[PDB]
RNA sequence: AAAAA
RNA sequence: AAAAA
RNA sequence: AAAAA
């Protein structure tokens, strides 16, 4: 006996989602307790051939995964390297010896390359349970943002604006844009494409 | 002992982000295209508290502050004796912004206290002789709390509303003999002469900002606040923050905000039925 | 004591039978700033409830490595009592904090943030009995609010006993007058309790009705919580 | 204000050793060769605080407690002037435990107060108008203050067994008029109806453990307590700990509880001298 | 109120025109171990101002990345007061600690000196209005006296309205007794305001007269300050 | 003053001659947490003493580099007094603690532990005149007890004056009516003195009659502590 | 609760300096070329403090001391109906030294109130049976607060000075009954018996020094303070400090104590006009 | 004139041992005042030779020896590595490069080598009066207890419990046993040789 | 690492 | 990481 | 890095 009790429906902690013994990995918005899965958050029961998940509609912060294109906010300017917001619970941490590509040097001290206040796109170079997030500025595209915009969004609603095969992405940039993992994204003339991109935060769960 | 230490202050906003709230200064207007004489969207709930002797939630922006009073039968300090009391008390809730923690008032929510009270004390808007009951002996103490759930920026001037509102609001029992309050028999209202408001001006560089908000405040050189009564008497005045001013932009600040004050108290009014 | 609390009806002061809980209201999302926020009201009863986190707890040796730190406060407005409350905490409530903060403890899933807290304010606007409970579901639902897992969601109730006659959901009389009050919260869904209280005294019999009728308060508010959470997505 | 956080709680047993402490419950006994529903031994040391009104050192196990109490005369607080004060507190002294440090009472050591207070005044085990001396004008009031001095587990039933001792062993003073106390005249005892009992009962995955130890209790997933007078009326229950309990866990527990309590009251009471 | 402020004369309760400063004193130096000090004296007002740093700050948390944190303290002796004031901080103490920092913010080139603390202590030996700026102006020729780089030095005096008068530099009585009472404060080279204030009541036309007062009042004190810091090289 | 101090048979309230202590007991690892553990009663003074550490001393700037730090609280239960003492740290218990740390310090051989901490509690569970030497010296003990390493044991006695008479070892009369007070502790074998007060008033002969009594009791107890400390391996 | 702790204390005086200070202590002298029993040049300024009802800044060397009285009519403590009050505070103010911060009296400073607190008391310098202005209903409290402005070693000896100077500079005021304090009015001066002096002699290696100053301070193994009325009766002891002294080290510290208290009442009187 | 006052005395701090000039190692145990030694603690009297020391009876405290074989508790798993408790007045600290032979990786953070809870048994590789003890586990015999009892004694005790030439040692594992510098001991069918190890603790002094 | 000086 | 036990 | 909402 091994069934699901839900088509696509909105779901809500404690809500028991399936019974039997299902081979599924792991995820933070699931809870097995032997033979009963059950939902940890307010999200969205939704199923995939045989398997089947749910999709947080809620929740502000990112949790870090490696190489994981992340846009983040340099916060501090340390002695060998840069600390970094990227809106997940842990600060995130660029080496200076990275975004240079060798050793610091006695006669150095400048934030010409980052200060506090700019904008970096950067890779997760390592992160795990026992370590704050390390970043690269290494791949094509990344490093500290000069030009543009910075819109701030929730990166359990990431997913969305990319849109299955890019297509809400394609929509967006049809009319008005770097969709990050973060729930962040960088961006004519004073275009408003934010308010769009608000309405699909406060409208995810429909169409 | 304690001593004020410079703020090692979170909120580091983006370079970029700072070009963009004042690009559209020019054409007068804001990032929430308001203009820079306007204040945010103001609503007043009054007696949202329901075990408030009075009370109002003011909603300014995305600012919110409950504001309620308990009055108690109390003696006179004995060198005004002639006089009733008034405690306020503001707390800057750790529900109200992420960097807030719980602990006794800090310095800010201090000055925020004190500011609101020399301004519904200067302003004579309550008459503290009218709080009398026994002259010498027993009086009223009107406790005024208040409480920012919601810090989104000018949490001074929604302070002050919320206060005033919450005067207004404030009813008053039956005091029985033998002193008893009677909670069973509302008698009056709490006796105010007229509102008083608080309009703070924030200096970004070379504009003058009415009602920042929390980016405003980010960025503001500093802040200056005057409080009006309804003839346009100045019944308060704080400059906040570490930056200075000219004189020319404190005697600008002055004349915006009075012309603010005018439309602030008539809309004050509105909400409190007089 | 003073006050007949069962009338000759069989009915309460406030009109209410016995099993009879009192009305219940709820918002989400009325905190702007707040990773997440709630506001319950049971009967006149109401709280505030403000979530942050999770994120670094920056006093590090304070941390756990395999968990997140849940700080609780669980405080009452100097206007939310008959008579003014004094706003420096009491031991209650300090009491109640640890209370409910043991409480959310078995329902938040914090091995998922190592190294982490996740603050969860709560404020009692009003208190007309039951406010440790509102206040720690209001909790439940700011937490839910913010999008921070959990094993399920709190709900409960505080039954008891008034002129010999076990209640449910009790008021300020009842509590202030009454021979027994007994909160209780559970994940309902999991049949684990996360809150048990009794103040007053219960014969061993009495004590189980009472538990027994709590357990049906305690569904009816369930569904109210999933209802609640479920309105802004129907 | 003041927030109650997770412990970050030093006592790290080895894996290993929570597979020893467990092993034997199959059998029905611990670690220290004890039933699961026994106490560890007891003893009662009457006066020991010669200072002390009356005072009681009790010593469960490794745990020990002193519990002293002082009365004065005092006011009558004006909501209840027909009664006496009962004034319950607890000190859990950085003697008691490595990790304990000094300062103001901690979350626990007031919570251990003020469920020892509840049990006391619920169980109408000291009747405090019984307190009164001149109705409205003066009464005793009954300091209780109790340090844990060594801390081995299951405080709360040892801190409420120190209690009821030492207010058995109060001397009451003559009061001369003119109003004073003579301490040459011992007029009388506190005047108790019966003992009381708290009875704390862990969970330990699927067993239930009687008055868990120190190392019992760093393994529990939660312990609940439960007060009983000598007719075995419930007079006080606390769930403490991180961990849930299932209803039929309650039910069992209290079920537990309550056939110690008929052995621990006897016990007790064997200490009283009643 | 009960007293004439303005008498009959047109001259106030201590002697003085309305545009007529009290006396002023300044001490440079006048503590060992501190790395600057002075004593102001402004008629019977009188503070006394220590700075010691910058020197690293040891809760590097606290620290600014490229600022000094300044760190200040306006505290009242006892029998600074005509009835003895509780050493306990009050909440104004607390206040003007708060608005005297920010004042020497704006002065103080604190860029100059990343992840430092500068402490700034000011006890107040005698309260007869003003001590506010009395402290603050101690404050400014303390850091000078220990050649801590700013910008400018701080003048500052409380204008204010007595019988219906504007007045400049008020007393105890004129302070507890008049209409208003606005300290303002200056970089009076950079004709920068510093430190604004005003409790009482005025009419806007009464309070640009009075800010026209202080100015006068401000630059009168300014080249006591100059003068003051230049004596012990003349 | 109002009691006579001696009576007219050359004795004291209690019975004494002045050059007679009270009686002595003392009780080793009495606690089973800490690493060492002392009960020390003179006459009806008792005080408890606990003993934790060496171990790492966790806000390491407060560490030393060289040396332990000692951390000790001199502590009166509220019931060791005849009228209740409340638990509040008192400005005497502030002066004391210091007063007996420092007498620690000259005995506990502190550089064998680098950035270490060594705790010592102290309560008086009964205070009946001289309970912070009692206090110091369940203190010594208990150092002991736990193996720390100590230069000598620490002996100490108030002696005094009492209707012109000096005496040794006070009780609370003598206390509080007498002329003087003068608790002296030292390590006996090394001749060195570790606290020395005095209250009260004496001429230089009165003053150095009664440091010279002090030693003979010293001693006297000196070996009590010896012996107790020997007897459980007797 | 709170606790005593090693303190964690900066003065890391150089190794090559230690030798210096001591070197001429062979020749009876010290840095400063003074006489190893010498006291630093002292300077007594009466009613500094204006607004004190007695003052006094005493300058020892680079130590600075300020002492202010207040006086207030109060309910005498009813164990003590025949006598007025004295409460005497030290700050330690973060003025004084750069490791000194801004808190409420720490251990040092509790201690130096207290020391001369007893000193004071014990001396009968001050009769407070003088204070009474009806007895068992009203008397003076004489608030004694003692303010160390600079910390230039021996803050104790000055601390006693400044003390007994601000107590012979207290002005007394008519009390006018109807009971009020008229402070046009002076009608006296507190009344002492005589002064009283603390001698602070310092341990450093074989020598035995009087009013040590910073750098001796610093080295010195320990301390002992004495305190002599003018017919030498010694008045308060206090040893401070991590290190022991010797009993021939005390004999021989208060021979010379003494010794130096002639000579430094003497100037004391001076002073004080006595 | 150089003597010695006692024979195998019970010993008490502040008691005088010896006077003269002995040319004796220093030992924590006993305190030399110019001619005179004496005992700094509560312990025993002994005499070897022509030299001397005090056996401390008293102390639940282990001070750190390079070479010592020590069973740590782990109480923190760090970034870089683990905190050890060895029942000393200092943690100590085992580099995960020592117990895994080589440098950490990107792909870590695993705690199957030793988390909080565990014991291991090392060997103290660095120490001294400046540092905290590092611990390796290179050794036969050494790291992870897996299996076993651990009976904790006060490490004073420990070499009455091995015995002279090991010879309590032998009596005790000819009825029931490693011992370490520690205070601690790793060990049929619930067989209590504990109830004995704690009389030894308990009765050292005698015979 | 409350209110007015 | 106030005063005297 | 005291008591009962």
């Amino acid at each position: 006996q091994e069934i699901v009790l839900q088509p696509r429906s909105i779901v809500v902690p404690g809500e028991l989602l399936a019974e039997g013994e299902f081979q599924i990995p792991w995820s933070p918005y699931i809870l097995k307790i032997n033979s009963k899965y059950y939902s940890t958050v307010v999200g969205l029961f939704d199923v995939k051939d045989t398997q089947f998940e749910v999709i947080p509609l809620e929740g502000s912060f990112y949790y870090p995964k490696i190489n994981d294109i992340v846009i983040g906010l340099v916060e501090d300017v340390e002695i060998y390297g840069w600390v970094v917001d990227i809106k997940a619970p842990y600060k995130a941490y660029l080496p200076a010896s990275n975004l240079l590509g060798r050793s610091i040097n006695v006669g150095e001290d400048l934030r010409r390359y980052l200060d506090v206040g700019d904008y970096v796109i950067a890779r997760i170079e390592n992160f795990d349970r026992s370590i704050d997030p390390v970043l690269s500025v290494k791949g094509k595209d990344l490093g500290r943002v000069s030009n543009g915009i910075v819109i701030d969004i929730m990166p359990v609603k990431v997913p969305r604006v990319i849109g299955k095969n890019k297509s809400m992405y394609e929509t967006l940039t049809s009319k008005s844009i770097f969709v990050a993992n973060n729930g962040r994204i960088w961006a004519f003339s004073e275009e408003i494409l934010i308010e769009a991109i608000r309405k699909i935060e406060n409208e995810s769960h429909i169409k | 002992g304690h001593m004020s230490s410079t703020p090692s202050n979170q909120n580091i906003i983006p370079i970029i982000k700072k070009e963009s709230i004042v690009s559209l200064f020019e054409k007068g207007i804001r990032q929430d295209g308001r203009k820079l004489t306007d204040y945010r969207p103001l609503s007043i709930t009054l007696d949202y508290a329901k075990k408030a002797d009075g009370s109002a939630l003011v909603k300014l922006g995305t600012t919110m502050v409950l504001a309620g009073t308990k009055l108690e039968i109390d003696k006179p300090y004995e060198d005004t004796p002639n006089q009733g009391n008034l405690i306020v008390n503001v707390e800057l809730l750790p529900l109200a912004y992420e960097t807030f923690e719980p602990g006794p008032p800090d310095e800010n929510a201090i000055e925020l206290a004190r500011v609101v009270d020399r301004s519904l004390r200067d302003s004579k808007a309550l008459d503290l002789t009218k709080l009398v009951i026994e002259p010498g002996k027993s009086v009223w103490t009107v406790w005024l709390d208040v409480y920012v759930l919601d810090y989104g920026g000018n949490v001074l001037d929604a302070c002050t509303l919320a206060s005033v509102a919450a005067l207004y609001n404030t009813k008053v029992y039956k005091v029985e003999q033998h002193i008893s309050v009677n909670k069973n028999e509302v008698v009056g209202k709490l006796p105010l002469n007229y509102p008083v408001v608080t309009i703070s001006v924030a200096k970004v560089d070379k504009y003058l900002v009415v009602d920042p908000d929390l980016d405003e405040e980010s960025i503001m050189d500093a802040k200056i606040s005057f409080s009006y009564t309804p003839d346009l008497k100045i019944v308060g005045i704080q400059k906040s923050g570490k930056g200075s001013m000219s004189l020319q932009d404190i005697d600008q600040a002055e004349n915006t905000a009075r012309s603010t004050a005018v439309k602030l108290l008539e809309e004050l009014k509105k909400h409190l039925g007089i | 004591e003073r006050p007949k609390l069962i009338l000759d009806d069989g009915k309460r002061t406030d009109g209410r039978k016995p099993d009879e809980l009192r009305s219940i209201k709820i918002e989400l999302g009325v905190l702007k700033n707040a990773d997440g926020s709630a506001i319950f009201e049971m009967g006149n009863t109401k709280a505030i409830a403000a979530v942050y986190g999770p994120k670094e707890m920056h006093p590090r040796h304070l941390s756990l490595p395999d968990r997140a730190v849940l700080r609780v406060r669980y405080h009452m407005t100097p206007f939310s009592t008959d008579e003014r409350k004094n706003p420096a905490p009491s031991r209650r409530e300090i009491e109640l904090s640890k209370v409910i903060r043991e409480a959310l403890e078995s329902a938040v899933l914090v091995e998922l943030f190592p190294r982490t807290a996740i603050d969860v304010f709560t404020e009692i606007l009003q208190a007309d009995a039951g406010s440790r409970l509102v206040s720690l579901m209001a909790a439940s639902l700011a937490l839910a609010d913010a999008g921070i897992p959990m094993r399920d969601l709190i709900a409960g109730v505080a039954v008891g006993k008034a002129d010999g006659v076990i209640i449910l959901d009790l008021n300020e009389t009842e509590a202030m007058w009454g021979e027994a009050d007994m909160p209780i919260a559970m994940m309902p869904s999991l049949n684990q309790v996360t809150l048990f209280q009794l103040n007053g005294s219960m014969t061993p019999d009495e004590f189980r009705q009472a538990f027994d009728l709590a357990v049906k308060g305690i569904n009816i508010i369930y569904n109210l919580e999933r209802e609640a959470l479920k309105s802004k997505y129907v």
